[PDB]
């Protein structure tokens, strides 16, 4: 009966984590297609041809 | 009189055996009421710790 005590708690605080962690995704992608222009766009692709 | 004697003496001892063998089950018979009683009693512990 422990142990059955033991799992759910794990396994609440895991689907808990997984929420959070997708509304993170979401949000930052939300934010990044509200926020670029076109400074920032070149910014990006002028740094990834250095290391290119 | 030996004869008799002879008789119903082994009388006692078959007697004897079955007698035995009566307690002996009743033995088990009380083991297997304790363990089923035991064990459905603490069901409910493990039960209500558990929704708890």
């Amino acid at each position: 009966a422990q142990a059955e005590i033991e799992a759910e708690r794990k396994r609440a605080r895991e689907e808990l984590r997984k929420q959070v962690a997708i509304l993170a995704v979401a949000g930052a992608e939300k934010i990044i297609e509200r926020s670029v222009d076109e400074a920032a766009n070149s910014d990006i692709v002028d740094k990834l041809v250095a290391e290119l | 009189d030996l004869d008799l004697a002879k008789a119903s003496a082994t009388d006692q001892l078959k007697k004897a055996k079955a007698e035995a063998q009566v307690i002996i089950e009743q033995a088990n018979k009380r083991r297997s009421q304790i363990l089923d009683e035991a064990k459905a009693e603490a069901e409910q512990e493990r039960t209500k710790i558990v929704a708890q």
